[PDB]
């Protein structure tokens, strides 16, 4: 459901708050939105290309770690642009 | 006349985007120029706060005042202007917060007085001109 993606991710951002410095957290994380969930794959909405880019390079463990902890599931993650 | 706009930048970004600095070059030019709605450029500047160190501002003056000494120069705090030998040219250096500034005619020796002193403290400042479309790292 369209209200249930919104729970999920953000509950995954709560727990990445917990996680993450502010500065990291807010410069690369707080700003992202759930695009879509469909399979295997959870799409999330980056800001611009260069987060895109650094979340894909360097967040992506971190994210996927966070999702198999609340879920049990293990999902892929893609980042997508506006 | 030149116009460079430098940043000292962070190494983990530095060795991410090796290869790959007309990236970074569009993000300084985005947030100095480019036309943009008001949350992606609160967005690029969050950004480039975050990929970016602050200048070392005691360290330069000391540096500067080192290299300029007995040069055509004349400091306004945060400021420094010079004038090469010879009526060769001009330069003009500010540095503030985490952005240096550097305004440059005549001979090419004018901005590279500054450049020596800079690449002399770290090989991670990336100089960009937006108006010639010049741009790299001051390579010690």
């Amino acid at each position: 459901a369209m209200e249930n993606i919104l729970d999920l991710w953000n509950q995954a951002l709560a727990q990445i708050e917990k996680k993450l410095s502010k500065p990291s957290f807010e410069t690369w994380m707080k700003s992202t939105k759930a695009h879509s969930l469909q399979g295997d794959t959870l799409t999330i909405t980056a800001p611009n290309e260069f987060a895109r880019d650094w979340l894909e390079s360097r967040y992506l463990h971190l994210i996927a770690d966070t999702i198999y902890e609340l879920t049990g599931e293990e999902l892929s993650i893609k980042f997508v642009i506006p | 006349e030149r116009h460079y706009y430098t940043y000292l930048i962070k190494e983990e970004f530095a060795n991410h985007y090796f290869g790959r600095e007309s990236v970074m070059f569009e993000l300084f030019q985005d947030y100095h120029w480019t036309s943009l709605e008001k949350q992606q450029y609160e967005m690029t500047e969050k950004q480039i706060q975050y990929i970016t160190q602050p200048i070392p501002i005691l360290h330069m003056h000391q540096r500067l005042k080192m290299n300029l000494n007995k040069t055509d120069y004349r400091q306004l705090d945060y400021i420094y202007r010079i004038a090469l030998p010879k009526a060769k040219g001009h330069a003009t250096f500010m540095m503030k917060e985490h952005m240096i500034e550097i305004v440059a005619s005549g001979d090419y020796e004018a901005e590279t007085i500054f450049f020596e002193v800079l690449r002399k403290v770290s090989p991670c400042f990336l100089a960009m001109d937006f108006n010639s479309k010049r741009y790299g790292w001051l390579n010690p």
